[PDB]
């Protein structure tokens, strides 16, 4: 009851390759710090067959080697993952995270499928 | 609103013990706090407020060690000119709370739950 | 060249416990923190706690405050989690994880690959 909840969707899509993606993630709760002026918010992208790896931290923080078909946008409590000329080896599920406090909490997660063009 | 704002800070000062390592101190010493307890009501902040003095000094020995608190002062400050206002027009009350043991995490953590139990009642 | 390798996959009865490792290499685990996540194909992900290796301390889900316990050794380089009273919603795929920047303790990066725990009834 007193956790974060991280309210993202949609669950599952299926688009094909090149065009946009949105994923969308909601809070009930802001996640903006007040002192640092950052959202404490991050994106997971989790590969067929793979652990886990991080995307996008503080919104819109790109990791290094992230292409930047990968971009974070959104501030307080409502949060988008965009991935743009969507590629095949995009195929994986999305989850996105927050850690204003803890504890950390993910969302319900977005399997992602392609197809062809 | 002005509860409104309480809660903010709170809740902002429980994030960076949340996610800066080096604040230690609030998060692993247990002191002896006023908690609220079911009794929910303004009055009741004035016991809020008489740990104001501790808290500060908790927050300036982690700014010492962790250059991550810069904002130590004002912080209090912020908290201390709003719950003066919730306390209401009252000679001060003596603070009718027990004495309970907790860390200054958990100690914010129940002042928050105070707050929006609050809100739900208006 | 950052790494953290775990152990391999385990078998429990309900009731039971389970230790398993998380070795660090490429870097001294002292210097960041070590956080644990666990992934159920139907539940998705859920953090159970962190550690910080140098000083040893714990912070944890209240969801996992009795059942589970980490734990730091560096003369290993190596990080533990063990569950206790394991329960058949307890399988998951348990990952470590270390924390991105060594000042602050979120978000967590370079997992492992994760220990596959099946608990049957
Ligand atoms: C990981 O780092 C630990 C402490 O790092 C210290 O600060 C660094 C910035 C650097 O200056 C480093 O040289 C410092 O030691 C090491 O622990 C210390 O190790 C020394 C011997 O190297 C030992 O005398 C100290 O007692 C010990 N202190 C603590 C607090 O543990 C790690 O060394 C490992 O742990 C030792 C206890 C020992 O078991 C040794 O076999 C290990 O290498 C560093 N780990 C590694 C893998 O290098």
């Amino acid at each position: 009851g007193s956790d974060i909840v991280m309210t993202q969707s949609p669950f599952s899509l299926a688009v094909s390759e090149g065009e946009m993606v949105t994923i969308n993630c909601k809070s009930s709760q802001s996640l903006l710090s007040s002192g640092n002026q950052k959202n404490y918010l991050a994106w997971y992208q989790q590969k067929p067959g793979q652990s886990p790896k991080l995307l996008i931290y503080y919104a819109s923080t790109g990791q290094s080697g992230v292409p930047d078909r990968f971009i974070g946008s959104g501030s307080g409590t409502d949060f988008t993952l965009t991935i743009s000329d969507v590629q095949a080896e995009d195929l994986a599920d999305y989850y996105c995270l927050q850690h204003y406090i803890s504890p950390p909490t993910f969302g319900a997660g977005t399997k992602l499928e392609l197809k062809a063009a | 609103s002005h509860l409104e704002q309480l809660l903010m800070d709170l809740q902002e000062l429980l994030s960076r013990m949340e996610n800066y390592r080096n604040l230690k101190l609030p998060r692993m010493l247990t002191f002896k706090f006023y908690l609220p307890k079911q009794a929910t009501e303004l009055k009741d902040l004035q016991c809020l407020e008489d740990e104001l003095g501790p808290l500060r000094h908790v927050l300036d020995l982690t700014q010492s060690k962790s250059f991550q608190l810069e904002d130590a002062e004002n912080f209090i400050s912020n908290i201390r000119v709003t719950v003066v206002k919730l306390k209401g027009s009252d000679n001060t009350f003596e603070c009718q709370f027990d004495d309970e043991s907790a860390t200054v995490v958990d100690f914010l953590r129940r002042w928050i739950a105070f707050c929006q139990s609050i809100i739900s009642t208006s | 060249e950052i790494q953290l390798q775990q152990s391999g996959p385990e078998l429990r009865r309900p009731g039971s416990s389970v230790k398993l490792s998380c070795k660090a290499s490429g870097y001294n685990i002292t210097d960041y923190l070590i956080h644990w996540v666990r992934h159920r194909p139907e539940h998705g992900l859920e953090w159970i706690g962190w550690i910080d290796p140098e000083d040893g301390e714990t912070r944890y889900a209240q969801k996992f405050q009795s059942k589970a316990t980490l734990t730091a050794d560096t003369s290993s380089n190596a990080a533990y989690m063990q569950l206790s009273s394991l329960t058949p919603e307890d399988t998951a795929t348990y990952f470590c994880a270390r924390s991105l920047d060594s000042t602050y303790i979120y978000p967590f990066a370079y997992w492992g690959q994760g220990t596959l725990v099946t608990v049957s009834s």
